[PDB]
RNA sequence: GGCGAGCUAGCCCUGGCCAGGGUGAAGCUGGGGUGAGACCCAGUGGAGGCCCGAACCGGUGGGGGAUGCAAACCCCUCGGA
RNA sequence: UGAAAUGCGCAGAUACCGGGAGGAACGCCGAUGGCGAAGGCAGCCACCUGGUCCACCCGUGACGCUGAGGCGCGAAAGCGUGGGGAGCAAACCGGAUUAGAUACCCGGGUAGUCCACGCCCUAAACGAUGCGCGCUAGGUCUCUGGGUCUCCUGGGGGCCGAAGCUA
RNA sequence: UUUAUGCUCU
């Protein structure tokens, strides 16, 4: 699983400012972490559909945010994506 | 092929019949009987009276080879159980104990349509 | 897996080929430990004694190592997995620390670059050979000896294996690929694991020629012959067998058992 | 009891041969596509008891030949290539 | 079995003991309980992983709701390729019953039931009740969190019920 | 453990 400092590492690295524990990007980035994890889990355990369900949910959520962010700030949209490697 | 005092008695009690085999201390049957050996056919054998008659013909043949004590063991429901257990005691053979070892699966093989009914 | 083809010709439509991704830098084989020239001949001294053979691709014989006690204790690295035309299984070239090279029938799982060893010692993992007596009851195994020191004979076909079922004296009880339960001497070497290339059974020759490549000439039915030739020859417009189905030489071929009755071997068997 | 596979059949060892054109499989690359895929589109590529057709191997139909050129031929036509 | 008959058995059966093989399902716990969006999920262990709730009031600052198409999942049966096959059991055979009995009862029994992979996309797939949000008495039983642990508070699962709704 | 069935319109 994603360990505490393991996710902390990410929280800090994307935080819009020392103290930011749930901005748009910190969330997007956070999701991205779990998604890529599961995505690699499902590649192995493919007949595990229930878990894949959540994946869709995590994926769908991530999209909603990014659409908001690219609506309010089309700059740190490119920035966030580029830094995460998303939208293919 | 031998005469042993201490022994062991087995009661197989099914809906259709009751059969009793009496073994040595080791389990090797010394002699046996059932509802049919008594003289009954059909469903008369599933009777508790047929069980009684049976368990006596068992014990009687056992005492022949010199049978004194047994450790009665019953397997299966049915009208044979008690009357067969009782009968034994009420003739020679002192019943040193009465164990119930009727086999039951922890949900093993699927049973026949007849014994499934519910789900 | 198994390779398939879009039907750009008939036959290519059903034709299916083996997957050769498992094959490590083969192509040129290992001229030393094998090959030898293989005397391709379809009859004995003079006459045909097995019908319908001949033709088919030329072959170099890879002289494989079917007795591993030959080098007890001496470990070795698996250098490559190779194609061997003389068997259904694949072969594994292995370099011994000795500097001695030998081929082995490649077991399922056996990865390139791993260590292998044989002897009463010998960790119970894939590729290692041991006298049967020292193998944990229940493990699957291949390339077994039938009598000690006489070389492997059993379970060598692609995908085959044998299970150690129990022990009894200086003998252990195997369940042979045929399903037969047999006692084999404990001293007989075996090697842990199934044979591999188990998809083998699933290829489809696809065409007549494909059978020609493998050296199998057309097989003709007694039904298509004349009485001179076969129990089933003659008639006058198709015909049932008109007698118990027979071989060209007269013996029945549907059920009639053929194993010699009073045979020393009989005392060590127990199945199908 | 011998003589025969210098014809013919099969097989074994070692060599040789198959003009030219057509169709364009996989794979590869790039692009689109997706959470990642399947997959789709191009281009590349050059597979096949694949196509047309000489050599070569055949012998389908017809005509001719019938004390023949010939104890199995010739012409036209046709099959594989 | 209603009673029987077919069936098995003096070629040594049933009953009993010891050894071995093999497959499937997991008794008590177990609940009128729990989890999941649904289908559905029940011995034990470990790894990988989804959803969900509570406390704190810490961060983003409407970033929400629904959702024609699309995509995914989807009991049982069924299908393809392999394997596996103990018990059970469509079909099928036999014994009974009956006017007949292609059924009901009995003895046999093959696909299938099991695993891998790939299809099929159905259902009384039922709470016959689409999803989200606010508003409108309470009583009691229960599962599971937090609590200044008689009581309060949050999320679930049941019954009885104010107001109202309903043929 | 043996039963099935009851013509047409009022
Ligand atoms: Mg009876
Ligand atoms: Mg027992
Ligand atoms: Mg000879
Ligand atoms: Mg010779
Ligand atoms: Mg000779
Ligand atoms: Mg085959
Ligand atoms: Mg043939
Ligand atoms: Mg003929
Ligand atoms: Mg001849
Ligand atoms: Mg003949
Ligand atoms: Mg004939
Ligand atoms: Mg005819
Ligand atoms: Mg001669
Ligand atoms: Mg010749
Ligand atoms: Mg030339
Ligand atoms: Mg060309
Ligand atoms: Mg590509
Ligand atoms: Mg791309
Ligand atoms: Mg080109
Ligand atoms: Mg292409
Ligand atoms: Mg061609
Ligand atoms: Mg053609
Ligand atoms: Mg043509
Ligand atoms: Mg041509
Ligand atoms: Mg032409
Ligand atoms: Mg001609
Ligand atoms: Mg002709
Ligand atoms: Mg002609
Ligand atoms: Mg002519
Ligand atoms: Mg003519
Ligand atoms: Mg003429
Ligand atoms: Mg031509
Ligand atoms: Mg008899
Ligand atoms: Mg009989
Ligand atoms: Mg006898
Ligand atoms: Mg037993
Ligand atoms: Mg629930
Ligand atoms: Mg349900
Ligand atoms: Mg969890
Ligand atoms: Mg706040
Ligand atoms: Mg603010
Ligand atoms: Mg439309
Ligand atoms: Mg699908
Ligand atoms: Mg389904
Ligand atoms: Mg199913
Ligand atoms: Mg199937
Ligand atoms: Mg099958
Ligand atoms: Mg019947
Ligand atoms: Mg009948
Ligand atoms: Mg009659
Ligand atoms: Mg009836
Ligand atoms: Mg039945
Ligand atoms: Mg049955
Ligand atoms: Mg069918
Ligand atoms: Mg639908
Ligand atoms: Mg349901
Ligand atoms: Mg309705
Ligand atoms: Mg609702
Ligand atoms: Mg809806
Ligand atoms: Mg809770
Ligand atoms: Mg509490
Ligand atoms: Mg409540
Ligand atoms: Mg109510
Ligand atoms: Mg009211
Ligand atoms: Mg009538
Ligand atoms: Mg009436
Ligand atoms: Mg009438
Ligand atoms: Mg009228």
């Amino acid at each position: 699983p994603i360990t505490k400092e393991e996710k902390q590492k990410v929280i800090q690295e994307f935080a819009r400012f020392p103290g930011d524990t749930g901005s748009t990007e910190v969330q997007v980035a956070l999701l991205t972490l779990r998604i890529n994890r599961l995505s690699e889990h499902l590649k192995v355990h493919k007949k595990d559909h229930h878990s894949h369900r959540g994946l869709l949910m995590m994926v769908g959520q991530r999209r909603r945010l990014l659409r908001y962010l690219q609506r309010e700030d089309p700059e740190r949209y490119r920035a966030l994506i580029e830094k995460l490697g998303i939208r293919g | 092929k031998r005469q042993v005092a201490s022994g062991r008695a087995y009661i197989h009690a099914s809906y259709n019949n009751t059969i009793v085999t009496i073994t040595d201390p080791d389990g090797n049957p010394i002699t046996w009987s059932s509802g049919g050996v008594i003289g009954y056919k059909g469903s008369r054998k599933g009777t508790p009276y047929a069980a009684q008659l049976a368990a006596l013909d068992a014990a009687k043949k056992a005492m022949a080879y010199g049978m004194q004590s047994v450790d009665v063991i019953v397997r299966g429901t049915g009208a044979g159980r008690e009357q067969a257990i009782r009968a034994l005691q009420a003739s020679g053979l002192q019943v040193k104990s009465i164990v119930d070892d009727t086999p039951v699966p922890h949900n093993g093989c699927r049973p026949k349509k007849k014994f499934r009914k519910a789900s | 897996a198994v390779k398939k083809f879009k039907p750009y010709t008939p036959s290519r439509r059903f034709m299916t080929v083996a997957d050769f991704s498992e094959i490590t830098k083969t192509e040129p084989e290992k001229s030393l430990v094998k090959p030898l020239k293989k005397t391709g001949g379809r009859n004995n001294q003079g006459r045909i004694t097995v019908r319908f053979r001949g033709g088919g691709h030329k072959r170099l014989y890879r002289i494989i190592d079917f007795k591993r006690w030959d080098k007890v204790g001496i470990p070795a690295k698996v250098a490559a997995i190779e194609y061997d035309p003389n068997r259904s299984a694949r072969i594994a070239l292995l370099h011994y620390v000795d500097g001695e090279k030998r081929y082995i029938i490649a077991p399922d799982g056996l990865q390139v670059g791993q260590q292998v060893v044989a002897g009463p010692d010998a960790p119970i993992q894939v590729g290692n050979a041991l006298p049967l007596r020292f193998i944990p009851v229940g493990t699957v195994v291949h390339a077994v000896e039938l009598e000690p020191k006489k070389g492997a004979k059993l379970a060598r076909a692609a995908g085959t294996s044998a299970q150690i079922q129990g022990r009894e004296g200086d003998y252990v009880i195997l369940r042979l690929p045929s399903g037969e339960l047999r006692k084999v001497h404990g001293e007989c070497y075996a090697t842990v694991g199934a044979v591999g290339n188990a998809d083998h059974k699933n290829i489809v020759l696809g065409k007549a020629g494909r059978s020609r490549w493998l050296g199998r000439r057309p097989h003709v039915r007694g039904a298509a012959m004349n009485p001179v030739d076969h129990p089933h020859g003659g008639g006058e417009g198709r015909a049932p067998r008109g007698r118990p189905p027979a071989s060209p030489w007269g013996w029945q071929t549907k059920g009639l058992k053929t194993r010699k009755r009073r045979k020393p071997s009989s005392r060590f068997i127990i199945a199908r």
